[PDB]
C-alpha cells in the first residue's frame, strides 16, 4: 500500500486551471 | 548543437540557421529525427525517449493556419493571451500564489477574443514596442466548423494506436500555442506524455532526461511554480546551483510538420527562433500509464521524482502549512544524512 | 547542576557529592523533586514534563534488593548481560545491524544465569580489570517465588491511576536494570512512557525536551542505533553537530525510592555516580495514548518526531534498500529547501 | 488518513527483541 501510495503519479501540466 | 538547418524542397535554403538561436552554458547533443515508420522511431517512444518524427501527417490539416485563417475560423470564445515585458513565459499555477504571496510573477493572463489577440500583437509590431504575448489555450466546442473539420482531419489513426500500444490513459487536452519570435518557456517537465506538433514557424526544444533532477533545482512543489526549473538560463547562479553546471541537454529544432515526442517527466526548455516570425504549435497530452503492478528495483528516475513529490504534498498536508516543508526536511537530515 | 545533594535521615551525610558526576559541555536546570500528593506533580506528569516523585512507594519491597537476595530467589532464568571495554552502553538493534555491515558494536550481549553474572562481576573486582557489566533484563514468569512476591507489592494502586488518568496504553514490560558504578546509557529518546524506579546506588539522568532533535542528531532510522543520539558527549564534534552547542537538559540524581517520570520522546542520559558502588533500576514501560481525533495546529515537537520517524520508515520500503535514503533526501532539498 | 498515517507513533525502547 504505502510504496504504491509514494510512486502515485500525478497529471499536471503547463495549463492554468480554472 | 541541433544538426545541421534542414534544408527546404524546391531549393528554397536553409530553413533556419544558428544566428537565430539563443546562447547557453550547457552543451547538447541532437534527438534523432526519424520517420514515423522507422523502427527505431517506435523503440525511442516505447523507451520512453524522445524523437523528432517528420511524416506522420498527425496535423496536416492545420498546416494551412495562419492568423487570418484562424481568426475567421475559430469562433468567439475566450483565449488565454500571456503578457510579458521579458523574452520568458515562466510557467506559474495562479491558484498556488496565496502560499508565496512574495512571488511576483512577471508574465500576466488576459483573456480576449482571437481578433483582440491578433490587433494587440498588431499594435506592437507598429509602435516597436518590447511587449510580448503568447497565446496558450486548450481547444474546445466554441471552435467554428472549419477548425472542427481540421481537427477531425489530424491523424487519430497513427495517434490511437500509440496511445494503446504504450498503455497511456486518455487524451485530457490539445494546447493551441501562438508565440511572437524569441518567446521562451522555462525548463519544466509534465506530469503527462506529450506529443507536440509543430504548425507554423520554427522552434528549438531542450530536452533534459528525469535523471538531471539534481542538475535542474525544480521550485518546491507548493510553490506556484512547481515543476519548472529555478535556474535562469540566460545567468544562472553556479553558488545556488552548482549541479547545473553537469547538465547535458537533448536539442532539436522542429519545423511544420515536425512532432516531438515529449516523453513523460522530460525536462523540456522550447523558444521560438529568433527573427523568425510568429510559431504555431498544438500539443496532444495524454495520461501516462498507470503504476505498474509488481515494482522493480532499483527504481527509475521518474519513480524516485514520483516518490519526492508524493513526500512533498504529504508533508504539506500533514504539517498543516506548506511553509513549514522546508524546515522539517532541513531538521530530518542535518546532520543525519548529509 | 542537579541541586544540593539531599541529606540522608538520621544524619548519615551527604548521599553522594559532585565529584561523582561526569564533566559535561551543556547546561543543566533541576528536575522538579516532588511529593506524590503534590498538585504540581501530577500537573507535570499530565503536561509530559519530567518530575522525580519521592513518596510513591511504586517498589518498596524491592528497596530490600542487594546481589545476595536476587540471587538466592531470581531463579534460574537466563538474563541478558552487557559488556563493553567502555563506560558507556550505547544501545543498538542486533536486528538492524545487516543494513549496516560498517558498524562494529562496542559493547555485546551475553545470556547467563544471574549466579553467572555476580560471579563475573566478582572476577573483575579482584582482579582489577577494566571490563564493564550492565545486566538489562526484562522481568518474566520464570523469577522465583520471593520475586513474584515483592513484585505483587509493588504499588499498582497508585501507578495503575496513572495510567489511567493519562489514557496510556498497556504495561509492555518491565526492564531489570544493574550496572556498575560509573557506568553510562548515552543519550535517546524511547517511543513509550516509563516510571524509572530507582531501587540501590544513585543514577545521574539528564534529560532534554523533544524539540532539542535539532540538537541532538538521532542516527538514521534504518541503523542499528536508531533513537540514539550520534553525539559523543565526552568529546563533541561541533563541526558535525553544530547546534549540539545549544542543547540544554533537565538533571536530577534519583536514589532509593525515587522515581523519575521520563515522558515519551523525552530524551534522557543514565550514569551510575563514579565510585557510588552497583546500581539497581526497574523501570516501566506503557504505550501512549493514542493519535488524538482531532489535529490541533502547529503540531507539538513529539508530533513531528513522529512524522520524520515515519518519512524515513516510508522511504525506506519505497526505494527498497534504506541505503538509498539519505541521497533521496538530499536531492530534495539540495538548493530547493536549503 | 495520509495526515493520520504520518502522525503513527511505534513503541520502540532500548530493550533487544528476540
Ligand atoms: O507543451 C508543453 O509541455 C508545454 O509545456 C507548453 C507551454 C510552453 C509552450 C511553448 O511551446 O513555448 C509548450
Ligand atoms: O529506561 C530506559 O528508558 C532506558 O532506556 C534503560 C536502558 C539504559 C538504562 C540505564 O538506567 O542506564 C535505562
Ligand atoms: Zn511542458
Ligand atoms: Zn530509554
Amino acid at each position: 500500500e504505502v510504496v504504491k501510495l509514494l510512486l502515485e503519479a500525478g497529471a499536471d501540466v503547463n495549463a492554468q486551471d480554472k | 548543437g541541433s544538426g545541421e538547418p534542414r534544408e527546404e524542397a524546391g531549393a528554397l535554403g536553409p530553413a533556419w540557421d544558428e544566428s537565430q538561436l539563443r546562447s547557453y552554458s550547457f552543451p547538447t547533443r541532437p534527438i534523432p529525427r526519424l520517420s514515423q515508420s522507422d523502427p527505431r522511431a517506435e523503440e525511442l517512444i516505447e523507451n520512453e525517449e524522445p524523437v523528432v518524427l517528420t511524416d506522420t501527417n498527425l496535423v496536416y490539416p492545420a498546416l494551412k493556419w495562419d492568423l487570418e485563417y484562424l481568426q475567421e475560423n475559430i469562433g468567439n470564445g475566450d483565449f488565454s493571451v500571456y503578457s510579458a515585458s521579458t523574452h520568458k513565459f515562466l510557467y506559474y499555477d495562479e491558484k498556488k500564489m496565496a502560499n508565496f504571496q512574495n512571488f511576483k510573477p512577471r508574465s500576466n493572463r488576459e483573456e480576449m477574443k482571437f481578433h483582440e489577440f491578433v490587433e494587440k500583437l498588431q499594435d506592437i509590431q507598429q509602435r516597436g514596442g518590447e511587449e510580448r504575448l503568447y497565446l496558450q489555450q486548450t481547444l474546445n466546442d466554441t471552435v467554428g466548423r472549419k477548425i472542427v473539420m481540421d481537427f477531425l482531419g489530424f491523424n487519430w489513426n497513427w495517434i490511437n494506436k500509440q496511445q494503446g500500444k504504450r498503455g497511456w490513459g486518455q487524451l485530457t487536452s490539445n494546447l493551441l500555442l501562438i508565440g511572437m519570435e524569441g518567446n521562451v518557456t522555462p525548463a519544466h517537465y509534465d506530469e503527462q506524455q506529450n506529443f507536440f506538433a509543430q504548425i507554423k514557424g520554427y522552434k528549438r526544444c531542450i530536452l533534459f532526461p528525469p535523471d538531471q533532477f539534481e542538475c535542474l533545482y525544480p521550485y518546491p512543489v507548493h510553490h506556484p511554480c512547481d515543476r519548472q526549473s529555478q535556474v535562469d538560463f540566460d545567468n544562472p547562479d553556479y553558488e545556488r546551483f552548482p549541479n547545473f553546471q553537469n547538465v547535458v541537454g537533448y536539442e532539436t529544432v522542429v519545423g511544420p510538420g515536425d512532432v516531438l515526442y515529449i516523453p513523460m517527466y522530460w525536462w523540456h526548455h522550447i523558444e521560438s527562433l529568433l527573427n523568425g516570425g510568429i510559431t504555431i504549435t498544438v500539443n496532444f497530452w495524454y495520461k501516462g500509464a498507470p503504476t505498474p503492478k509488481r515494482i522493480e528495483y532499483p527504481l527509475k528516475a521518474h519513480q524516485k521524482v514520483a516518490i519526492m513529490r508524493n513526500i512533498e504534498k504529504m508533508l504539506g498536508e500533514a504539517l498543516g502549512n506548506p511553509q513549514e516543508v522546508g524546515p522539517l526536511l532541513n531538521t530530518m537530515i542535518k546532520g543525519r544524512y548529509n
